[PDB]
């Protein structure tokens, strides 16, 4: 899942 | 040739765009008197354990070793220290008038679910306060099961292991909530994306304005014209610059909502 930042 | 804020009001008004996606920051949480914690200038970073920067306050390694920082910032925000503003009512009518697809925020101050917004269209892409999960075995708990320990400076530990309970506040380098990956259909979906209040500073929320089709409106109503929509215009774009709630103000007296503004707020208050 794509990440903060 | 170009929009007006009131050719956006009208489509809005005749259901012309009646599909919208709303993408919010920290400029709707100011006029609440929400700590302007996105800003390395705020007073925090004065009463702010021994914090090396100021993003550490959002990182897994940091608050491992010294959670204090983080929770200084989780008692001003925990749920019913502040109310929300007319901002955030705005939006719930945009929801009761059946105009609202959803709504993206970077907040974490819960303001937009206490408006009364069904969490069906919220996108909390931060996390929120309203639940917690112990870092340790990974055990969820409602907020209000470490509140105590939280407005009491206590670091809320696990009844089970110990392990320090954490809010489910998003930190870097965590996995966004899935809920964030609806903007894949929600954004080519939208009739109209309204940008409110978001310096579209922090990534990856603030490239998402490009994620609508070339053919639909973006209006920003914000102090400042902000990068993702000034390095790529399109030529639907309004800016309504200038202090958001004024901005905001102005868009409910050309929509004409104004008194069910006032009565929508009026039913609220005593809730809160
Ligand atoms: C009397 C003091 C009030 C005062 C004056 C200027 C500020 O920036 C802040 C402020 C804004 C955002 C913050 O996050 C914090 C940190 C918490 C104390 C302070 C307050
Ligand atoms: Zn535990």
């Amino acid at each position: 899942q794509p990440k903060k930042x | 040739g170009k929009l007006s804020l009131q050719d956006v009001a009208e489509l809005i008004r005749a259901r012309a765009c009646q599909r919208v996606v709303v993408m919010v920051g920290a400029g709707i949480s100011t006029p609440s008197g929400i700590p302007d914690f996105r800003s390395p200038g705020s007073g925090l970073y004065s009463n702010l354990y021994d914090l090396p920067y100021p993003e550490a306050i959002f990182e897994l390694p940091f608050f491992f070793h010294n959670p204090k920082p983080f929770f200084t910032l989780a008692k001003e925000l925990y749920p019913g220290n502040y109310k929300p503003n007319v901002t955030h009512y705005f939006l719930r009518l945009l929801h009761d008038k059946g105009l609202l697809l959803r709504l993206y925020t970077q907040n974490i101050d819960g303001l937009e679910r206490v408006s009364g917004i069904p969490a069906s269209k919220l996108v909390e892409a931060h996390g929120t306060f309203a639940s917690a999960t112990c870092t340790v075995c990974q055990r969820p708990f409602p907020g209000e099961d470490i509140r105590a320990d939280v407005m009491a400076d206590r670091v809320p530990r696990c009844p089970v292991c110990t392990g320090v309970v954490k809010p489910d506040i998003v930190f870097f380098g965590e996995p966004l909530p899935q809920r964030f990956l609806l903007h894949v259909v929600d954004f080519p979906m939208a009739d109209l994306l309204l940008i409110l209040g978001t310096s579209l500073e922090v990534e990856p929320f603030a490239s998402l304005t490009e994620a609508v089709r070339s053919s639909v409106p973006r209006l920003l109503i914000n102090r400042d014209l902000v990068g993702p929509l000034a390095w790529h215009p399109r030529s639907r774009d309004v800016a309504q610059l200038g202090d958001v709630v004024h901005g905001v103000e102005s868009l409910v007296e050309l929509l004409g909502w104004t008194e069910e503004m006032r009565d929508l707020v009026q039913r609220e208050t005593g809730k809160l």
